[PDB]
């Protein structure tokens, strides 16, 4: 069914059911035996034309985080100088009646001194500094 | 054969011809005007002729719809335009309007033509003139796949939607020389007017992508929403899902405290059909988002807020986002869809010396033109004038709803208990404002004063959504007369 | 007689009455309701009833022309808009669309009445949605003469010109209070949203007067020029002046060097009747002026650079400003006269980290979409797409004339001589810079394409710009048909 996620095919005997994640019109996310893949598919002109494209790398940078708003440092949840792992959750601002959670996107640990709760300073400091 | 496209290549870059087979179908592309002369005479101009003189156009198809589009070559010259390339365009922009059928421009110029004086400035002026009458006759596309200074740069300011290309494209008015000369500072090209600088501080760009083989791909996928004319309906498409599904998921979507953030799209996803969703200037103002979407196989407008980023608040870049969207969606006749949840506008010092007051009543000023059918869903809170703005009741809207833990107040309960007591003895926050609390922010007030339609569970959402968009299919409503409108600008 | 106003005039401040007293005719007001009461029951407002209610409207007469007023009142309940306030105004706007007649305003509103909950919202969202409707069908003109916060500011931001008085006004969105509440910094009232502030930075408010007596003063005489309606014609005064009065101060004006300054004053005043002219927005991006004035006794809409400030380079806020007026200008058949002088836009990373293109291209559409008779003199220089944005031929412009010092080319020599000779013999500057400007930078090559009618002495401006304006009485030009256009916001 267009756009949903059970996919059933059959080939003689052989039955198999993969998943349909998602798309962008040039690449498929589609899962096959619990795995999540990305297959290509394009035409003649696009295979011929693909190979003539930049593939720029993105920053890795391994360095200190800091606020992007201003705001009030109600909760913290790591620890100074330890390790941290991508995904977690390492402190909360509230601002104008709202507590948000900026985490940890990916990295192994940090080097740093943390901003003490009820510092309302933000302005774009660097609250967790990661080397 | 691959002959004089070796050069090109080699600096990794597609030719106008590459792109424009990339977008149409394979084989309906009918180029239109191929051998044309410059015919220049000066500053030793009169040899060098080139056949296509630097512009591509034709008919092409799409979808199975027919389309027009001009690309710039950028090997020719340089691209820049004379008395003789705007010609071609004109041409093609006067038979799209003929016809009801839009334009897609790939802008790839170095700038003007010297060579031919002020003949330049005459194709400029021409073109400018196009874009402004046919705007809001034809959706008009622009895409900038190389560089694009000059004066040049106020034809895709006029057109509906411009995107842009990561690696290769910039634009500007005045060259970083300049820059130099007059203040001092050393400014490189992509520093000044790069695809991220327009796609997060200026505003311009509705987009990026980062090869021009996906930029072709989505703009195939964005050209299937569109209304191909003025006096033409809205497409709807054929699609297996269906009004009956289950989305039960909403009930839990807000969270029991009010100080607790929520991710918006958690919303509009199941409301909308599956992978469906298109959105448009997604790294700019985040606190409010718009973009096109399907309901029930019809392309429909979305406008919410989003509590994940500042709590939802009304501001500057949020409000111009806003009523563009709203103006380019009522000028075709799509429907709106908004959601709301605000605590009023951003508080600050630069705010009004950057003019607050201007731009905050565009967007109102968006809303109450608009003739188009509207759906509002008030989830939790909407304050002040904020309410007031995002489509409400009295804006001639066509049906609102709310959900079961929504608050619809003048303003904060703090402010309204510091007001209604002047010198009331101390302590009386604690038995003032939560009784305040209770007793007025809560959408009974507002529901008994005629306000919102129904209070609804937020599991039935689709349903009277899908409801509503069907009876609503002909609506006929009128402005009086006027030459054109006077909007605060 | 002089009771209960004794409390007002000790404060150093004028009723609303006596306002419009001071406006309208000696004895033609005619107040429409007058016996109105609240009708809350709540909070302990059962009590004092007031028979105004707090709202004074009429209808009165100015010059022997019928126009509609309301004022606020600010000793009743600090003027605070209800359910009951609004509906009076929402009744005059209503009569006053039905007849061809404008609506002046003065707001002394201390912002929303919290004891009537939600219907403060209400009354909002119908005025909103009232001058959202007849804006461009009746000029609406809205005077500041006390306070004005809360979201009651949104109104007088959509009518066309808003003024303010200098000592005891102010408006903002939000108060201080919230700012130091969020911020912490501590700014007061007048710092916040005073006169100035407005005046200079934000470029809201269109004028300042020092008191409220030459307030209706001067309100009186620019009432003088508009219109009645959208249908009516511009007005015509009777005046002994006379075409044929003698102007050959304007052959001296332009130096002979072109490094010098001049002001643009000098070639304005000759050209307009003797002291009639009322200039908007004095204060306010003063490279650019806007104004309106009378020639041969017919209102007209005047729009010139000024090489006095900053070169009379265009920027945002002047293009914010010039598109404003015009787009006013044209909603009401009034005839549009300019001045030309600019050698480009302003050069600056700020400028397009603010959003030059969105903002330049506001003139340009608003001087393409126009259908009014336009008059274009280009004194001095026109540079690049300075030239095609202000009023250039090709955007279906009547009638062009220049100064026979006059230079329009694609930039300046230096640029072009660069972009022409890569690499050629060192010290090319000397011998081709001033051969190019010989050859190119005069109005003959522009004179020789017919982007100019003719070149005329400057002593026969008033002759010219008189007759053309003459003949041009009955113009019908219509633009293809659209629900609205989709102007850059
Ligand atoms: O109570 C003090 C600060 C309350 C601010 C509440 C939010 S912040 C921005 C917006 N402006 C308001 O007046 N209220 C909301
Ligand atoms: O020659 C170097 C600086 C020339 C600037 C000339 C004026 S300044 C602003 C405007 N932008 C330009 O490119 N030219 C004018």
């Amino acid at each position: 069914k267009a756009s949903y996620p059970i996919i059933r095919v059959k080939d003689g005997e052989a039955e198999t059911v993969l998943q349909f994640w998602g798309t962008n019109e040039v690449t498929y996310g589609m899962q096959m035996r619990g795995t999540t893949f990305d297959v290509n598919v394009m035409s003649d002109l696009q295979s011929t034309l693909a190979h003539f494209v930049p593939i720029t790398e993105a920053t890795t940078n391994t360095k200190q985080i800091l606020s992007p708003m201003p705001g009030v440092i109600v909760a913290i949840k790591v620890q100074p100088g330890q390790m941290v792992v991508a995904g977690e959750e390492l402190l909360t601002l509230e601002a104008m009646k709202m507590r948000n959670k900026i985490h940890a996107q990916a990295d192994g640990k940090v080097k740093e001194v943390k901003v003490k709760l009820g510092a309302t300073v933000e302005d774009n400091e660097v609250l967790v500094e990661l080397e | 054969p691959t002959a004089a496209e070796d050069l090109r290549h080699k600096k990794k870059r597609l030719t106008a011809m590459e792109r424009v087979q990339l977008f149409c179908d394979p084989g309906t592309f009918r180029e239109r005007d191929a051998l044309v002369e410059h015919e220049c005479h000066n500053f030793g101009m009169e040899k060098r002729k080139v056949p296509g003189d630097g512009f591509i156009t034709g008919t092409g198809k799409v979808f199975g719809r027919p389309v027009f589009l001009f690309s710039h070559d950028f090997t020719v010259f340089g691209g820049s335009l004379s008395r003789t390339n705007a010609a071609k365009v004109v041409r093609i922009m006067e038979e799209a309007a003929k016809i009801g059928v839009p334009v897609i421009g790939f802008n790839d110029s170095g700038g003007a033509r010297i060579h031919e004086g002020v003949d330049s400035l005459a194709g400029y002026a021409d073109i400018f003139l196009r874009n402004t009458l046919f705007s809001g006759v034809i959706p008009q596309i622009s895409v900038i796949m190389g560089p694009c200074a000059g004066g040049a740069v106020y034809s895709p300011a006029i057109t509906d939607f411009t995107f842009m290309v990561e690696t290769s494209s910039y634009m500007f008015v005045t060259g970083p020389e300049v820059v130099s000369a007059v203040g001092g500072k050393l400014v490189t090209k992509d520093e000044l007017g790069g695809p991220h600088v327009h796609a997060t501080k200026s505003g311009v760009s509705a987009g990026t992508f980062p090869n021009d083989i996906v930029a072709m791909a989505q703009l195939r996928r964005l050209y299937s929403y569109l209304p191909l004319s003025n006096r033409d309906p809205v497409p709807v498409l054929p699609t297996a899902d269906e009004r009956y599904r289950d989305v039960s998921s909403l009930n839990t979507v807000v969270p029991t405290e009010v100080k607790e953030a929520y991710d918006m799209r958690d919303v509009i996803y199941p409301v909308i059909d599956h992978d469906s969703f298109f959105e448009i200037q997604p790294q700019f103002a985040k606190n409010i988002i718009c973009g096109f979407a399907r309901v029930e196989g019809r392309s429909v407008c979305i406008i919410a807020n989003q509590p994940k980023v500042q709590a939802g608040v009304l501001d500057i870049d949020s409000s111009v986002k806003g009523a563009r969207m709203v103006r380019f969606a009522d000028a075709f006749n799509i429907p709106i869809i908004t959601f709301v949840d605000v605590p009023g506008f951003l508080p600050g010092v630069q705010q009004e010396y950057g003019g607050i007051i201007r731009h905050g009543a565009k967007l109102l000023y968006a809303y109450a033109e608009a003739t188009v059918p509207k759906v509002t869903i008030i989830t939790r809170k909407a304050y002040g004038g904020a309410y007031d703005v995002m489509s409400s009741k009295h804006l001639r809207g066509d049906s609102n709803y709310a959900w079961p833990h929504a608050e619809i107040a003048v303003m904060g309960a703090a402010g309204a208990c510091k007001l209604l007591y002047s010198k009331e003895t101390a302590e009386q926050q604690a038995q003032r404002i939560a009784d305040y609390e209770k007793t007025f922010c809560t959408p009974l007030s507002a529901a008994r004063k005629g306000f919102v339609d129904a209070v609804i569970d937020p599991s039935e959402t689709r349903m009277r959504v899908c409801e509503d968009l069907e009876r609503l299919a002909r609506k006929q409503l009128q402005n009086p007369w006027k030459k054109h409108g006077n909007i605060p600008l």
